[PDB]
RNA sequence: AGGACCGAACCGACUAAUGUUGAAAAAUUAGCGGAUGACUUGUGGCUGGGGGUGAAAGGCCAAUCAAACCGGGAGAUAGCU
RNA sequence: GCUCGCCGGAAGACCAAGGGUUCCUGUCCAACGUUAAUCGGGGCAGGGUGAGUCGACCCCUAAGGCGAGGCCGAAAGGCGUAGUCGAUGGGAAACAGGUUAAUAUUCCUGUACUUGGUGUUACUGCGAAGGGGGGACGGAGAAGGCUAUGUUGGCCGGGCGACGGUUGUCCCGGUUUAAGCGUGUAGGCUGGUUUUCCAGGCAAAUCCGGAAAAUCAAGGCUGAGGCGUGAUGACGAGGCACUACGGUGCUGAAGCAACAAAUGCCCUGCUUCCAGGAAAAGCCUCUAAGCAUCAGGUAACAUCAAAUCGUACCCCAAACCGACACAGGUGGUCAGGUAGAGAAUACCAAGGCGCUUGAGAGAACUCGGGUGAAGGAACUAGGCAAAAUGGUGCCGUAACUUCGGGAGAAGGCACGCUGAUAUGUAGGUGAGGUCCCUCGCGGAUGGAGCUGAAAUCAGUCGAAGAUACCAGCUGGCUGCAACUGUUUAUUAAAAACACAGCACUGUGCAAACACGAAAGUGGACGUAUACGGUGUGACGCCUGCCCGGUGCCGGAAGGUUAAU
């Protein structure tokens, strides 16, 4: 549910708010808590090697199961829960052995549903079957790449993708892009979205909040110095060249990808 | 057990100072001059032997030496051992 | 005004200590070199 | 509830005066801005010179920065004084 | 020694960091102290740092370092696994009084507590490099119960006043007591107990987790403080005496109650929010190999052990960082009285200082201030600087607006003291006395005593009652930037930078990109509602025409074209 904020003071005049009622209002569950600790954008040689992170609040990993290999065994959802990790919320589930653990929400899943991966599950909102036996055009998220690795792509708050062909051992996945990808029919996915859409509507209202999320800010190139950036110089504000990164390679419009290897699986480009 | 060669040796001189003087009329307290590297098991061992006194309790400080100055030249004076043996109550010493 | 010196003996040991510098080729070079000048104090270690 | 209001510690330095062989190689007095936050601070660590770091001034990197400091090539070269 | 002045949320007291004998005593003034010097943080000599409980060492990890093997790299070397270091964080235990010239939670007296060996007795499933719990964690806000502490009354000891009055509703001082042990309270959390079964916790498990069934609403965990004990003790205002006038010795009364109240404690709590809030060990429990009446484990008692290093002194400074006995800089702890909302501000207590040249004189001129006739910005680049406003309650408040603001808009009224309402009110706190109870640190009634605003009426003094210090000047038009922030440490705080928002573009994961001859690492244990780069900068109305030039994207039939 989205609300708007009251104008009582700048940096809140502007802020809309996305509460979720269904969220679990306590601490996570400690056996699947483990340290995640920050980097600063900082590679082991110590240095920045993507600018504009840095600071931000504090943040716990939570051990989300993407590669979903309990099969057979049904699970209920436990709870709803909030995670920094990602975009996307995470449900704490219970299988009906007595394991916990935490899986993607899907888009209508609430407290009390049953769920179920392997091959003989059920098809409806949060199953996990691999997708040869999926029906043809259905909406999948979590969606793996090779068979048992674990869902990589249709991850964040209201993504999906869309199988729409199959030709003997692979299948054509119509990508969140717009981009045409094979991929093998053995890998697993779980059926619907996934849930919290309602995640780009937000509005953060002031520099605080990317602050809050360690997000450092953004200089643009042009009010630098010619010994920073290519773009810097000028008596007053001048930009007579074509826009390029700050080492030199031009960013409107020209294609980075070189990747001869998987090249193979891309039937047709994102438009 | 701790040797008797090394108990000889861990015991260097009697400190003589009013404060010890003090110490040895009212607490009953001798104050000692010890290795730098001994330990209060060694002394109260080194006393109970050499000395034939029963003590209660040893406690030990390491005193720095001062910086001194010899004329022009700067000079330091050595580090050493200092032990306050507690001997039993009724018990008299030299 | 904060001046440059702001002394801390763990510091001090940690970056210009005798182990730091026999940690690496560079600082035993800079020990040989001062070894081989005659220095009375050879690391900022007291 | 709030990068909300008035206002101390704390952080900073807008205006004027003094001081400019100063009490001080940038401070003092009277005012001033923030003062639950993009705040401030203690301890320890990481990023090394054509390199780092920069809410970006070519700023800062030990009173030194349009390329630190120390040693070496080195008694560089100097149609100049 | 007697007066005077200054700080008193510090200019007082205790630490960490840093310094390393600067601490205390005797002695000396050549050199150091911006002057003299018998004095000193100066010279010389002697003395002074006492620990099972404070801190370090030790057990454990974060960021990060080193790194057996290993991968990579002309060599040097880079990264990194098992490990092993690294506090600034987790882990066992001591308090009160007295004493030294200098140490004291360390010495002495009185009263405790903790962890390990051994040794006798009683009891019996013990055992980890493994599993689970716990340690174990965010920001803000609101009460309630307390305490440190303070005020007043009572009690005890002393006093009857250098000058009018002072046997009383008077004055001065004291009225203090800890750790530990027992009680488990205000209050917080959770339904307990037994039996059966199970694809989970790499194997096992009686433990944790999950399903049923039966039984009982009352069991368990956490917890400040109070009370009893510790304590017939210590301390205690003062007296009695010596003295090197420094101090030492002996004795010792009251030692209670009410009220106010923390930023400290219950509280690692409760409520609420998104930005979703370390790790590991000590500790409790479970079993695998193994150990089979052995080893081991837990309970009592006795005995032994707790080593080593630091402990003086400065620590918002004359001892640290600034070349100085330097108007500078330095983190944590304690927080008294009156007025005040207050840790602001003024004056004081405990405590500590008067800032290491003084003495005159009272010229110009310089610095820091006070006042000013008549005029009120005529000064000046500019109301720069001075001057002025300043608190609380109440009446009242415009354009414009994103409906929040503007706003404390502007402008104005009341304010001291005394009496009556009420010899101290409303409110707060709450004793005796009565009743009930599952009986205790319990509950209802009950109002003694204590504390205590605010308002109305009348009266009274001054020119002036927010009387001092402290403490917004206000309004109108307009350019720029949405705003709070950031910036040229040391001549520029701004319209510059940043910002949420908008748009374009790259990127399908062994992602683009970046640091790396490379391995690899960040991005990210993220996945197009994501991440990076570029331009623009909240919001309202919008973003129109041009691909000729230079880039970029798509196409490959033709011309031209390298190595081979």
């Amino acid at each position: 549910a989205v609300v708007k904020c009251k104008p009582t003071s700048p940096g809140r005049r502007h802020v809309v708010k996305v509460v979720n009622p269904e969220l679990h209002k306590g601490k996570p569950f400690a056996p699947l808590l483990e340290k995640n600790s920050k980097s600063g954008g900082r590679n082991n040689n110590g240095r920045i090697t993507t600018r504009h992170i840095g600071g931000g609040h504090k943040q716990a990993y939570r051990i989300v199961d993407f590669k979903r290999n309990k099969d057979g065994i049904p699970a209920v959802v436990e709870r709803l829960e909030y995670d920094p990790n990602r975009s996307a919320n995470i449900a704490l589930v219970l299988y009906k052995d007595g394991e916990r653990r935490y899986i993607l929400a899907p888009k209508g899943l609430k407290a009390g549903d049953q769920i179920q991966s392997g091959v003989d599950a059920a098809i409806k909102p949060g199953n996990t079957l691999p997708m040869r036996n999926i029906p043809v055009g259905s909406t999948v998220h979590n969606v793996e790449m090779k068979p048992g690795k674990g869902g990589q792509l249709a991850r964040s708050a209201g993504t999906y993708v869309q199988i729409v062909a199959r030709d003997g051992a692979y299948v054509t996945l119509r990508l969140r892009s717009g981009e045409m990808r094979k991929v093998e029919a053995d890998c697993r996915a779980t059926l619907g979205e996934v849930g919290n859409a309602e995640h780009m509507l937000r509005v953060l209202g002031k520099a605080g909040a990317a602050r809050w999320r360690g997000v450092r800010p953004t200089v643009r190139g042009t009010a630098m110095n010619p010994v920073d950036h290519p773009h810097g110089g000028g008596e007053g504000r001048n930009f007579g060249k074509h826009p390029v990164t700050p080492w030199g390679v031009q960013t409107k419009g020209k294609k980075t990808r070189s990747n001869k290897r998987t090249d193979k699986f891309i039937v047709r480009r994102r438009s | 057990m701790i040797r008797e060669e090394r108990l000889l040796k861990v015991l260097r001189a009697p400190h003589v100072s009013e404060k010890a003087s003090t110490a040895m009329e009212k607490s009953n307290t001798i104050v000692l001059k010890v290795a730098k590297d001994a330990t209060k098991a060694e002394i109260k061992a080194a006393v109970q032997k050499l000395f034939e006194v029963e003590v209660e309790v040893v406690n030990t400080l390491v005193v720095k030496g001062k910086v001194k100055r010899h004329g022009q030249r700067i000079g330091r004076r050595s580090d050493w051992k200092k032990a306050y043996v507690t001997l039993k109550e009724g018990q008299n010493l030299d | 005004m904060k001046r440059t010196f702001q002394p801390s003996v763990l510091k001090r040991n940690r970056s210009h200590g005798f182990r730091a510098r026999m940690a690496t080729k560079n600082g035993r070079q800079v020990l040989a070199r001062r070894r081989a000048k005659g220095r009375a104090r050879l690391t900022v270690s007291k």
